[PDB]
């Protein structure tokens, strides 16, 4: 298609230490790899993160707009907007446009003291869902977390980051359209913290050597 | 056609009569020879002209099969002529149209040999 | 029925240096198997040390560039002649593109310039205004022929230190404007050989703190 | 593809460009489109490249067997009748568009044949994506009683029109001249107007640049004795 | 596709709703509550097109809550069902029709009678002792047609519903990931603790 | 969205040392029917511009009226309407290009390919193309429809690049145009023998030639062509 | 394409334009559409060039084998062979053929074979895309037992109009005259027939 | 849906000084899903090397078919088939399925045992021969390979230099194709020794 | 439908057939297709009967309001009003109209408006399904400055051939003569024009 | 759609196959065995178009059993997998192609090595340590890519498979009604008693 679309590798999960957000950085037009360095996490504001799945433009434009609407709310009400309220601004907007051809599957992630760590999955269909974990792998959204479904609520921030990084690596290897690098975010009550850009090429060899996993692959 | 059966069969002595009699026909045929040199081969025969009014140039006993392969015979001329036609065609259908080159001498010989073997066993 | 879109061919290349940027495009304009022009410029100085190209359907490309140039003029009027930064230009072009989200500008847009720290900047846009800041972006017909080459010769991807057996990556060095232009010229020379829509001429706009300058090189006319 | 035939005083000249394209990509920059049906009967092909080669080699093979059978040099009207009856049978599904030119005991001949099995006679013909560019030059400069030198010049000029103005054509000009009572002369790369310029840089890598996991000797030799 | 069943017993109405949200071969949620409280003694369950179901359900909730405040009165389930039907009936000849199927379970405090209303996406309304929307409809109807008694107690009605869900789990190709059960009686609306 | 009904074929043009030449045949075709022969498709605007139009003739007659209205409008409260504030080719083109792109952007195009030939105030040659898609481009030679395929190759042999323009006289340019019109008559089924030719020169101004005919045609060789292959009679 | 065959006192004349098109492109501007299937039996071809060439070639073969065994075939026999091929293969053929011949017994005869592969014997026949424009003219101007010169003028004037109005017709006007005297080929160039 | 891009993968062949090189990726997929990283696309019949891209079932079938035909050839001819002759056999074999073709992009590489002349050829799915002097490309990243080869390639490269060129051409082309990669093999072919090298590359 | 308008010495004559069809059924065999939009400005209608009747009615209204304010309109003005309606509503109209009028200043004028809504001023115009068959005849037989009797004969002979060959044309030949002398209606019955 | 997983451990091959047969929204069986024993040390599991799967599987079984009797020999899994691939490869350009996907698990008594072959409906064959056909493929691959060790015991391989099935039950929209597990080792083919 003309419009860059992302059907794969966005993960967001809730844990003791807040929310982990993990994405890949690959953009594909058909089988052509357009880029290995795209940002699939949209920084709406210092406390709100959005994941880009579906139309790249549709996600960028309307989640940048959501940050504008969130800023207005804070000027008018002199209070941080709740994740419930921020998610519902975007969900109600895409519902107006329903049937026009907007494509968006996004996890709105925020940590407020009213709600605690909150993830909302927002759809171009007008679906708005609160959940502990959401993942998007090759145009398919799942609420289970790529690897073991259980994982841990009582998980260290270091360990939770690794699980998210390792989860993107699992998808990046198997999924043709997933790859490039992993971008890691830790969402706390005081805001989100960037946990860097990790090349999947270098990550894969290191993980394989240290975990002993990917025995099937020769390196 | 009701001759679906072999006309060449083993006699009690283990002879194939029709092959022996074919070889007898070849014996009565005009002499032809071949000599192989280091840098070429020669094939030769006598143009036994049936009549002096006949233009013996119009009867080719020595035939090009491929640009690099020639054939001469002893025995029944008409049998030779149709074998040259089949040999020329099989060089194309079973080789040149597959490999894009003319067959080696031994393999074109192998194909001609096969056609003559079939006239020895076919109905 | 009436098809409001067409393909005018062409290929464009944006590379961002440490303290410079280049936006290059071939000067050939085509429809189907015919050449319309051997010299129809595709890369434009828009003012404020910003160069722009909108490659694909030339009509939509001309319209977008025209609208953006006008946007710069009105930015000056509305904001006391404030210089439009490349990041602000990029966000502005997203809104121009996304405005026609349900009847898009059938173009791949690249802008080149310097950021507010004086460092080389290239921004790449999809037809509906999705955008990213990049060091290297080829757009148009021969993009798939050029980008793998740039991955290898700019970022030194799949290149390692001899005698380390792939344990040490070839270290990234800052490329001079002269080396970047060699890579641009070789990219288009190679594309011209293998892509029927690429040829005739190569126009390169180079952006530095000193301003915008223009270099032109002939390409094969077959 | 740009293909032309030009009849002249004592023969016919056939010419073609040397670019082969998969969609917008140039697969071969020095492709030979001038094909032999028989030693003094040549043709140029446009459309499906496999089909034009396949149909020439098949009719070329059958023409050779016919020539051997009849003890006569092959005729262009035989190559033509055999090509058109084959293409007609396949109702355009064999995408072969050919300009057939040659000399035989009957004289010099120039024909065009289309994929559906229709044929045409002419003193000048053009075929392929570059035919309109080529035909513009032929319609401008063609006259009756052309010399060999004039016909080669006109033919190669008509191909050049295709190379420069058609994206489907490019690179070089191939020519074949078939003159009565003479050997056909095939002039491969008669013109070379599109030689690539020297690159700005050598892309020869230092040895050991590529990361290697495993090396092994491949056994291409047969099973050994002893 | 989704499961929404309603049974009206002697003194209450029970609504059982599938907890699964699936888009294509993707399971988005396994704890989804396909219910909105319209008024203290009226409950609406909904199944249908994604987005439209929640948007419609929440719009109805707001309008009924608005009427409650303005008149300081609770609309009868009959009145709420008539309002909900009319809103669905508007949608069918609209530009983009709502694809939402609902069950309305309410207790009428004036008549001291439980009432169950089945309304499809076209605004087709019927008052039934038991109702269902989707593939599960035909199976449960035949089972309920046999077992259902109008003098059934809430516990008897719960047992019968539990049988339905057990039989539906066996016979259905899709996994609907269990049901939430809610009882609507004179005391209000409560979620059944264990099912 | 519509479909063209009555249509005009190729418009061809090129730059020479001192100005521009543009030409078009006088035919309005109704599908395969060559219905109207007295159709003028070169429309002069003042003494410095000629607009050559191919495609839908109803849309051409509309464009003709827009240009006629443009001249009227420019003269309103304009004491220099016949001097410094006269319509330039560049003004007339940019207007048409604006209209063409707007009409395609409302999915209701003017079903035409337009070449604007003229000479600017400073004596610069103007030659630019616009079509029903709002696509625009400039070249030392321009042609629409069949002209693009057959005329351009011939005209580009005279002016292949910008540096050839000063070396091209009006006699050589006109000759090349007239030859290209003969080639189009030979090979274009929707063409006509009768054509108009306009020269806009920076010295001698606008010369408009009507009722020109394709002449010096080669047909004699037809008598020798018999059958489609084997036929000898 | 504009083709016609006209019977006159001394025989029949076949007329045709010389134009073959692919869409609006003139693939051949000097086409010969008057095709010999026997010494004094010719046909005018319209439709698929591949189809009419294939049919004419098969007919020529059939009449050559006919002549070997039974001597010179009648024009009616030639028309019958054309019809058999056209009618039986109507699903896979796009061919409109006029068959014209001279016998000594029957003299000049014209048979037209439309798309369905029906046969119609006529004093004269017009066919091809350009024929639509001259139905009026031909019906008003055709007389029986015209001279050779009158019939040449009638065909020249007729095809002149067909060419003028039809984009698919054009080039030279080819004619073949079939009489006891033999077979005569006529060609008329644009400068001659355009000024009529 | 498009048979030639279901499984993915690439082959490139290059000529050097008294040598040829042929290289392929190791990926086999079902569209987005990677299935195997051990799917070699280069086979050899004596000293003649055949790479095949496209529909994987046809790759396997054509390998089995050319092994069959080159085995019979050898028994009858009493010698190994040469690259020039094999190229014609591949062409013939593909064109016989003209209206039901194998969905493949075959590449022939080898040195003529008698003349010592390096030889490469490519084919479309119905057997049209591309006999390039320089390089041949095939598969889902053919555009990327054309780009890489056209800039990286220079004539008369020594075997160990040609190895670097073809390796860098394959690796960087594959990394710009979703359906190519998951490992790579390079054959450096000389008149009477062939070296096979597995390359280290990114596994995404 | 076969319609034509022909300018002569004393003015212009409009000719039309009288046939309206639904498929092969003749819905009306005595249709009047010569329609008055002003005293000496008439039109010939071809295409959608609903469309040409609606357009003619609107034009008649426009010229009646024109006449009230500015006096008698020119034939050119009438053609212009027709064109405006046809061109601006080209997407939703199927109408081919010939406009014929007599001024004292301009005399006899003929304007044809094809489907696109383009305007062409001509010495004479032919239109309708039956016009295709008489392009040859009309182009050969039309002279400028013919007498009234010659022009009636020209139109009668022309539409006679159009009717003969076109199934969509037939019935009577209606004509309207526009001169300084006034407006004259002529009718010609099958028994008259079939024997021509 | 259906679930067929194979894992090749140190000394055996394990095949887990979904027990459910569904046509549309109808569940036809919940105890279906999608396996045929081709030879004593070779097992084939199959999923795909209804009728074709069993017809293909049984046809292969007959042909391999025929070869067994004629030569009084058991074909190697490699040989059986090559035969099965060729039969599938014939079908694709046939009048009505078989839509059947298979896993071939065999123990090679000559090499004393377990082997697993994955062949799709087109005759696309690969030898893998683990394989799967259908929607379940991508999920199980990522899990097996992490956990799988080539020196794994049969009990370790069984545990890993059990994890896969548990995770598949949670994440899949359809109910595949459990799996049958069969082990292929040197002693032959046995059905795992409890899973
Ligand atoms: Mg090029
Ligand atoms: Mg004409
Ligand atoms: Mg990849």
């Amino acid at each position: 298609k003309i419009k860059i679309a992302h059907g794969t590798t966005t993960l967001a999960f809730r844990f003791q230490g807040g929310i982990i957000v993990a994405v890949d950085s690959r953009a594909t037009a058909g089988n052509w790899v357009a880029s290995q360095t795209v940002k699939k996490v949209i920084e709406i504001n210092p406390f709100l993160l959005g994941t880009m799945a579906g139309g790249a433009a549709d996600c960028q434009f309307w989640e940048t707009w959501l940050g504008s609407q969130c800023r207005l709310h804070e000027l008018r009400e002199k209070e941080r907007i709740s994740v419930a309220a921020a998610s519902k601004i975007l969900s109600n907007l895409v519902y107006q446009y329903k049937g026009a051809g907007l494509s968006m599957g996004t996890m709105i992630c925020g940590y407020t003291r009213k709600e605690g760590p909150t993830i909302y999955y927002v759809d171009s269909d007008g679906t708005r869902l609160k959940g502990d974990i959401f993942c998007v792998v090759s145009g398919q959204t799942f609420a289970y977390g790529v690897l073991d479904s259980n994982y841990k609520w009582d998980l260290s921030v270091e360990d939770a980051l690794y699980l998210g990084k390792r989860s993107i690596l699992a998808a990046a290897h198997r999924d043709a359209y997933s790859g490039g690098s992993v971008n890691l975010y830790h969402v706390t009550e005081d805001g989100w913290i960037y946990h860097g850009n990790h090349d999947v090429g270098e990550l894969f060899w290191k993980v394989k050597e240290e975990e002993g996993s990917f025995n099937n692959v020769i390196g | 056609d009701r001759y679906s059966f072999s006309l060449t069969t083993f006699s009690p002595s283990g002879k194939l009569g029709q092959i022996d009699y074919a070889l007898t026909a070849v014996k009565q045929g005009v002499t032809s020879l071949g000599i192989k040199a280091t840098n070429g081969v020669v094939i030769a025969t006598e143009k036994k002209s049936s009549s002096p009014l006949a233009m013996s140039e119009t009867l080719s006993k020595v035939s090009l099969l491929t640009p690099d392969i020639g054939a001469v015979y002893s025995g029944m001329g008409p049998d030779y002529r149709v074998l040259v036609d089949k040999s020329r065609k099989v060089a194309h259908t079973s080789y040149k149209r597959i490999y894009g080159e003319y067959p080696p001498t031994k393999l074109l010989v192998s194909e001609v040999a096969k056609i003559m073997q079939e006239a020895t066993q076919s109905g | 029925q009436f098809n409001p879109y067409g393909d005018n061919g062409g290929t464009i290349l944006g590379i961002a240096g440490e303290d410079f940027a280049v936006l290059a495009g071939d000067t050939r304009n085509i429809t189907d198997y015919s050449i319309n022009s051997r010299y129809e410029p595709k890369v434009f100085d828009c003012g404020d040390n910003i160069v722009m190209s909108a490659n694909g359907f030339a009509a939509d490309g001309d319209a977008l560039v025209k609208r953006f140039k006008n946007s710069v003029k009105w930015y000056h009027f509305d904001h006391n002649d404030k210089k439009l930064s490349i990041n602000s230009a990029a966000r502005n072009i997203q809104h121009l593109l996304y405005g026609k989200r349900f009847f898009p500008y059938y173009v791949h847009t690249i802008i080149a310039g310097l950021d507010e720290d004086g460092k080389g900047a290239v921004y790449s846009f999809d037809p509906v205004g999705s955008y990213e800041r990049e060091q290297c972006r080829a757009g148009g017909a021969a993009a798939s022929l050029i980008m793998p080459f740039l991955d290898n010769q700019v970022n030194f991807k799949n290149q390692y230190e001899p005698g380390t057996n792939g344990k040490v990556k070839k270290p990234l060095k800052y490329l001079s404007v002269e080396e970047v232009i060699k890579l641009v010229r070789d990219s288009f020379t190679s594309a011209t050989e293998r892509h029927i829509q690429v040829g005739d001429g190569l126009e390169i706009l180079i952006v530095t703190k000193d301003g915008v300058r223009k270099e032109f090189y002939e390409l094969k006319r077959d | 593809t740009t293909i032309v035939g030009v009849k002249f005083n004592n023969g016919v000249v056939i010419a073609a460009d040397t670019r082969s394209t998969q969609g917008p990509i140039v697969a071969d920059k020095n492709c030979a489109k001038l094909h032999r049906i028989s030693p003094k009967i040549w043709c140029a092909g446009a459309g499906t490249a496999a089909d034009t080669e396949a149909v020439t080699q098949l009719i070329g093979s059958n023409i050779e067997l016919h020539s051997l059978y009849t003890s006569r040099e092959p005729r262009v009207v035989s190559a033509l009748q055999m090509l058109k009856q084959h293409l007609f049978k396949y109702q355009g599904h064999i995408g072969a568009y050919l300009i057939v030119a040659g000399v035989d005991p009957t004289g010099s001949h120039l024909f065009s044949i289309h994929a559906h099995g229709s044929t045409d006679v002419g003193y000048y013909l053009s075929l392929g994506s570059g035919s309109l560019a080529a035909m513009a030059v032929l319609e401008s400069h063609w006259k009756q009683d052309l010399t060999k030198e004039e016909a080669i010049k006109l033919a190669s000029d008509a191909i050049q029109a295709g190379i420069w103005n058609d994206l489907g054509s490019g690179s070089n000009v191939d020519v074949c001249v078939m003159e009565i009572g003479k050997d056909a002369e095939y002039l491969r790369n008669y013109l070379t107007p599109n030689v690539r310029e020297e690159k700005q840089k050598s892309y020869k890598f230092p040895r050991g640049t590529t990361a290697v996991l495993k090396e092994s000797i491949v056994n291409i030799c047969d099973i050994q004795e002893e | 596709m989704d499961i929404i069943l309603g049974i009206r017993v002697q003194d209450s109405v029970i609504l059982a709703s599938s907890k699964a949200v699936t888009r294509g071969i993707s399971v988005l949620k396994d704890s989804d509550d396909k219910t909105r409280q319209l008024s203290p003694h009226t409950l609406m369950s909904f199944a249908g097109e994604a987005g439209d179901t929640v948007q419609f359900a929440e719009y109805i909730q707001a309008n009924i809550q608005l009427y409650s405040i303005r008149e300081d009165y609770e609309l009868s389930p009959q009145a709420v069902s008539s309002f909900v039907r009319q809103e669905l009936a508007k949608s069918i000849r609209s530009r983009r029709p709502y694809q939402v199927n609902v069950l309305i379970g309410g207790y009428d405090k004036k008549k001291n009678k439980p009432e169950l209303y089945q309304i499809d996406y076209l605004g087709t309304k019927v008052e039934l002792p038991y109702g269902a929307h989707g593939y599960s409809g035909f199976y449960t109807f035949s089972l309920l047609d046999h077992h259902y008694r109008p003098d059934m107690t809430t516990e008897e009605g719960l047992d019968l519903l539990k049988l339905c869900v057990q039989e539906l789990e066996k016979r259905m190709p899709m996994d609907f990931k269990g049901v939430i059960v809610k009882i609507v009686d004179k005391d209000g609306i409560r979620q059944v603790d264990d099912f | 969205t519509q479909q063209p009904i009555v249509t005009g074929t190729s418009v061809i043009s090129m730059k020479y040392d001192n100005g521009v030449i543009i030409a078009a045949d006088n035919l309005g075709s109704y599908g395969s029917l060559l219905r109207f022969n007295g159709v003028e498709r070169l429309i002069p605007v003042g003494d410095n511009t000629v607009v050559g139009i191919s495609g839908d003739i109803s849309d051409m007659q509309h464009i003709e009226r827009l240009l006629k209205d443009l001249v009227t409008e420019n003269a309103y409260d304009n004491p220099l309407a016949d001097a410094e504030e006269a319509l330039e080719p560049s003004y007339i083109f940019e207007y048409l290009a604006t209209v063409m792109y707007q009409r395609r952007s409302k999915m209701n195009p003017l079903w035409n390919a337009i070449i604007v030939a003229g000479v600017q105030s400073n004596g610069d040659q103007f030659l630019r193309y616009v079509n029903l898609l709002g696509v625009t481009y400039s070249s030392p030679t321009l042609a629409t429809g069949f002209g693009a395929h057959m005329a351009n190759p011939l005209l580009r042999k005279v002016v292949d690049r910008e540096s050839d323009i000063p070396k091209t006289t009006v006699q050589v340019a006109e000759e090349a145009i007239v030859n290209a019109m003969r080639v189009l008559y030979y090979r274009d089924a929707r063409s006509s023998r009768n054509f108009s030719l306009a020269i806009i020169d920076k010295n001698t101004g606008l010369t408009f030639k009507k009722n020109l005919q394709v002449e010096n045609m080669k047909w004699d060789f037809a008598k020798d062509i018999k059958g489609y292959g084997t036929q000898k009679i | 394409t504009s083709i016609m065959a006209v019977t006159f006192k001394d025989g029949v004349i076949l007329g045709a334009d010389s134009r073959t098109t692919t869409g609006a492109y003139i693939a051949n501007r000097v086409t010969d559409k008057l095709t010999r299937v026997h010494d004094k039996i010719w046909c005018c071809r319209s439709g698929s060039a591949a189809d009419t060439q294939a049919i004419a070639d098969i007919v020529q073969y059939h009449l050559e084998l006919y002549t070997s065994q039974y001597g010179t075939p009648s024009t009616e026999t030639a028309a019958s062979v054309f019809k058999e091929l056209c009618y039986e293969n109507k699903d896979n053929l796009t061919a409109g053929i006029i068959v014209a011949g001279y016998d000594d017994k029957n003299k000049g005869e014209v048979y037209t074979i439309p798309l369905g592969g029906s046969v119609h014997k006529l004093p004269y026949a017009i066919a091809g895309s350009g024929s639509t424009f001259i139905y009026g003219y031909c019906d008003k101007n055709f007389r029986e037992n015209m001279s050779k010169e009158e019939t040449v003028d009638f065909i020249k004037h007729s095809l002149s109009q067909a060419i003028k109005w039809d984009g698919s017709s054009g080039g030279v006007i080819r004619m073949v005259v079939l009489t006891a005297a033999g077979v005569e080929r006529l060609i008329f160039y644009p400068d001659e027939y355009e000024q009529l | 849906s498009d048979p030639s891009s279901i499984n993915g993968g690439i082959v490139v062949a290059m000529t050097g000084k008294d040598c040829v090189a042929i290289a392929c990726d190791l990926r086999l997929g079902s569209q987005s899903l990677g299935v195997s990283n051990k799917f070699e696309k280069i086979f050899h019949y004596g000293h003649v090397f055949l790479g095949i891209t496209g529909l994987a079932t046809d790759v396997t079938t054509l390998n089995e078919m050319f092994r069959y035909k080159t085995n019979l050839y050898k028994l009858k001819e009493e010698r190994a088939i040469e690259p020039e002759t094999f190229t014609q056999l591949v062409s013939s074999s593909l064109y016989e399925r003209r209206f039901g073709p194998y969905f493949v992009g075959p590449v022939v590489a080898g040195i003529n045992s008698k003349s010592g002349k390096p030889f490469i050829a490519g084919f479309d799915l119905i057997g049209c021969i591309d006999e390039a002097k320089d390089f041949i490309v095939s598969g889902t990243a053919s555009d990327q390979l054309f780009g890489m080869c056209e800039s990286l390639y220079e004539p008369n490269l020594e075997p160990e230099d040609l190895f670097e060129t073809i390796s860098q051409a394959l690796l960087n082309a594959a990394d710009r194709d979703a359906l190519s990669g998951w490992g790579a093999v390079v054959y450096i072919i000389k008149k009477d020794e062939v070296v096979k090298r597995y390359l280290k590359m990114r596994q995404d």
